[PDB]
């Protein structure tokens, strides 16, 4: 399912990183110059492939979606955030001097008599952090944390030792919240990750929901697991009786006393239930009475992929405007209107983009998404207050 | 089994066993026979164990751990080696690898007395400690668990407890800490103590896989030797110095404990039978106190030496 | 349900390269020329005049089953389509290569230092998805049913050993629950191919969630192409569960399989569709595609839609006293009498047919369209007669018409 990839040990600068397996084995932590570079990606745009039919230049070109990617200011805080937060969670977590043999020591109680604060040892503490990503849907939750938790190997094998480090794990929240279906997403997405079988042999042997409990953050340090990211944290508000706070509770023992690091995300509807919170908002076109240079940048790197045969390298204030007019902000949003409105332009054969042709783009087949754009067109609480989920 | 820890320094498999089923959560034992061998029907044993094989798979991926390496140093097989003979220890190293626990038991001499000597579990107070203080974790370790010594090498005496192995046969126990020790005063024998010190450094010698004297050869060794000592009569035991220097090297409580009471009267003896044509190999303890009384001036490994060069 | 051996094509697009899934399919066909072969008629009528009363009576209501027109809105829903199933293939590339000596050596060289940067294995990101809402007869599943049936169902691959189940139709259901659409998947899987698997994987113990992630595990087994879930309107106002607990359902349900997903509804469930943000916008993932009824003009001249619909349908006739050429008036009385909707078009000539082939009349007039359409046609009488209205909410009224 994943690569085993076989560790050699760097030499970090740190003091406290000084001989764990674990944390000096990671890739070599990126400089800013590698925080804007090593994200970066774009359509290669041959100019051979431009004089091909329809059919092929029209197949070639909805590939923009997803193979275009360009780091905002954002993404270099979130970086080094998740950078620090995966790299000190392993130093209260030492294989060598004896103390992750009294993490894993411990948590043989808990599954014995079912009580998550049975400690066997005292000297053994956590040093692991907590995250909350909160944003506007369409803002690039995911897309943005599958390319900067993408330069980790995952799955590294340590010979020294027998371990099989997990680096990160990613999840998500059951469709309500349930309680049984959180413990088991953990042992399906693990034994894909690995080639195992762990929920045949956790959960089939009907156990209750303590010891599944119990059982689940055993297993993810008898792995050194480093990161565990859950995804839609608001699917726990329509939970059964008692379910919304028994997983928070959970979710904050597991950080504190287990130690494993865990990161949550979820669209703002999900501050109510409610950990350092990271807000996100869509890209405002006016920050200081000029445009705003992050979305200068995005909407120049995007009109530099255009298979219109009649293409205009200028772009124009106006154009950029209705973009901006019709999009609200929204990245998502974005990127599809330029690839419908190139589509369509195909279609018809006049092969140069205007703003008459985005908005009639934008009113035939944007119908569903309309009153959420319009109500942050608005910009009035009362109407925000209902979707548009701002 | 996708983790399986590696042994530690100087430990017993069925301890790493113990602990693989810990890591985890294991708390079935059928679950953790399953999961580690797939067979339900094996038994745990301490000492001579069988089903290696499987478990030098399981660690395959480590390249130092082969199938020879578990059965010499982290089962008790250096105690039997030098004794049985030749052709029995190269029976004994084929049949650890597959699934036969009674032919192992057989082919050697105490292992096929069909009684579990002693079968409770053993500790040793101050061991434990120092574990604890460099490894973090707490392991059964070959020292203790000596074939009839009931004491640890260096310290003075292995404080017993309940339980044992046949109480569950399925089942494989780590020791956890909180059972660390209980204080109360016990006094070891010091020849004994010297005993365990001897046949200590043999678990920890290379040179014991290799070096397995016949039988006739340990007849005629002894033979050579009790004529060197002058004690010999004409094809014929004094039955008088012999008993004499072993008593004065040790007592008559510590014979009584490791049962080998002296019957200098009768002509079946454990000491008697050694002068006379070997018949069958005799346990390690019998030759570490001819050793230790005749000539305190060689170890074991030079004991072995000399006995397999002629 | 019959394998079709694998013979591979090459495309012109860089981005497909050498993919089985790919390349095992029908090759690109321009959309102008990919509306050239939906076009049917029922064939051999002509010299059936003279057969008799009753064989040419049977013979006429096949009508509705072997006509097929092709209209302007056709040409869209092909392309998505086809963009729609290819494209869901790249992410799975199944013939690769030497991985773990070329990620090995890009760890080595990063970790020594020679090599700044790397980037190691990337996960596939939301599969794409498509809502297509209108209103009760207007061809939404005659016209899945003439676009998929171009492209093989199972297809076997001779190298690897996949059974490439290309695309996949299951409907939702009556009770709005959602054990019964997962369930469906496992019913529709076992009338394709031929192996059972709602003995095994459709118990009662499993749950949703675990019915949805083993209904992601025979989704890329097979290399499943696309999922047609047809009346999504069923699921509004279910005693299951809330108005969350399936919204919810659809994200979920989205983000696991990783197969394209289509939804067929009616202007009902669009309602469904645009309550919160996240779930209008994967909704409408890759577009949404509203239809309409035909207008018979546009602007200020006649419709070339209605006309080529018409006079085409009208050379089918089996009347002996038939009218050469078709008159203003009928066609006039003919939109009237119909709105525009597909089955009050094709029921509606075919109803007259007979009824003038039993009165012995051999001729249609719009005294006889008007006669059949206020005797047998009562039940559609409201509804339009509200689109003769045009008023919205007069039609929102009933629950199926364009609102
Ligand atoms: N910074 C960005 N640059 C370019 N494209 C982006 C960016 N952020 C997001 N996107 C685009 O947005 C698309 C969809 O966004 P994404 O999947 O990240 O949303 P999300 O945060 O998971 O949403 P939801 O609220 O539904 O959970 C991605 O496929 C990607 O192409
Ligand atoms: N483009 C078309 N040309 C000719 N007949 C059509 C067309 N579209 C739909 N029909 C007719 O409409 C009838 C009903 O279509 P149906 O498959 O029921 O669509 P829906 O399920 O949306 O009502 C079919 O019998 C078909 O003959
Ligand atoms: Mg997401
Ligand atoms: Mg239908
Ligand atoms: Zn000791």
């Amino acid at each position: 399912g994943a690569t085993r990839i076989q560790a050699v040990y760097r030499d970090t600068g740190v003091e406290a990183y000084r001989d764990n397996p674990f944390i000096e084995a990671l890739p070599p932590l990126q400089e800013s110059v590698n925080s804007a570079a090593s994200l970066k990606s774009s359509l290669q745009l041959t100019s051979s492939d431009l004089q091909k039919s329809r059919v092929i230049r029209a197949h070639t070109i909805c590939r923009i979606p997803d193979d275009y990617f360009q780091p905002l200011g954002t993404h270099l805080l979130l970086s080094e955030r998740i950078s620090v937060m995966i790299r000190g969670g392993y130093v209260g977590r030492n294989p060598k001097t004896g103390d992750l043999q009294k993490h894993l020591q411990n948590g043989y109680e808990r599954v014995q008599t079912g009580e998550l604060e049975t400690f066997r040892f005292e000297e053994a503490r956590s040093t692991a952090q907590s995250l909350l990503l909160i944003g506007c849907s369409g803002s690039g939750k995911t897309t943005s944390l599958h390319r900067i938790l993408a330069t980790y190997p995952q799955v590294i094998y340590h010979r020294e030792l027998n371990v099989e480090q997990v680096v990160y794990l990613k999840i998500d929240c059951s469709h309500n919240g349930s309680l049984k279906e959180i413990c088991l997403n953990f042992f399906r997405a693990l034994d894909r990750a690995l080639g195992s079988n762990y929920e045949r042999r956790y959960g089939l042997k009907r156990h209750g929901i303590e010891t599944m409990l119990a059982l689940m953050s055993q297993i993810a340090n008898a792995h050194a697991l480093g990161l565990l990211v859950i995804d839609e944290i608001q699917h726990l508000s329509r939970s059964r009786s008692g379910g919304s706070q028994e997983m928070l509770n959970f979710f904050v023992t597991m950080v504190n006393i287990i130690g494993v690091p865990v990161m949550l995300i979820g669209t703002p509807k999900a501050r109510e239930i409610f950990f350092g919170a990271i807000f996100w908002d869509p890209i405002q076109q006016t920050q200081r009475g000029k445009p705003n240079q992050e979305w200068i940048a995005f909407t120049d790197n995007l009109w530099q992929l255009q298979l219109l045969q009649r293409k205009d390298a200028l772009l124009s204030d106006e154009v950029r405007d209705v973009w901006y007019e019709l999009s609200q902000g929204v990245m998502d949003i974005v990127v599809k209107l330029f690839v419908l409105a190139q589509l369509r332009a195909l279609a018809l054969g006049n092969e140069r983009i205007t703003a008459g042709l985005l908005r009639q783009v934008y009113q035939d087949e944007l119908k569903p998404v309309h009153p959420m754009l319009e109500a942050l067109r608005s910009g009035i609480p009362e109407r925000i207050a209902r979707y548009s989920d701002l | 089994m996708r983790n399986f820890p590696v042994p530690y320094s100087n430990e017993l498999i069925y301890s790493t066993i113990a602990r693989a089923g810990v890591y985890q959560g294991i708390v079935s034992p059928k679950q953790l026979l399953d999961e580690v061998y797939g067979n339900r029907k094996v038994v745990a044993t301490l000492g001579l164990p069988s089903h290696l094989g499987v478990i030098a798979r399981h660690l395959h991926q480590t390249g130092r751990y082969a199938v020879q390496q578990l059965i010499y140093e982290h089962t008790l097989f250096p105690l039997y080696a030098p004794f049985v003979g030749k052709e029995r220890r190269d029976e004994a190293i084929r049949l650890m690898e597959y699934q036969a626990q009674g032919a192992v038991h057989l082919m050697l001499g105490v292992a096929a007395s069909r009684v579990k000597s002693d079968n409770r579990f053993r500790y040793c107070p101050d061991c434990v400690a120092l574990q604890l203080n460099r490894y973090g974790e707490a392991f059964w370790q070959r020292d203790w668990y000596l074939p009839a010594l009931p004491y640890c090498p260096k310290h003075g005496a292995l404080v017993f407890f309940d339980r044992a192995v046949d109480d569950h046969r399925h089942q494989f126990w780590a020791l956890g800490h909180t059972e660390l020790l209980s204080d109360y005063p016990k006094d070891s024998l010091s020849q004994l103590t010297a005993l365990a010190a001897y046949i200590a450094p043999l678990l920890d010698a290379p040179r014991a896989q290799e070096l397995s004297p016949s039988l006739e050869q340990w007849t005629l060794f002894y033979q050579r030797l009790a004529q060197d000592l002058g004690l010999t009569k004409s094809k014929h035991i004094r039955h008088d110095l012999v008993a004499e220097r072993v008593r004065q090297t040790f007592s008559d409580e510590a014979l009584e404990k490791l049962d080998l009471k002296l019957a200098e009267n009768k002509d079946t003896c454990w000491l008697k039978s050694i002068f006379r044509k070997h018949r069958k190999a005799f346990s390690y303890l019998q030759h570490s106190i001819v050793w230790q009384a005749l000539l305190p001036k060689l170890t074991v490994i030079e004991a072995l030496q000399q006995a397999s060069a002629l």
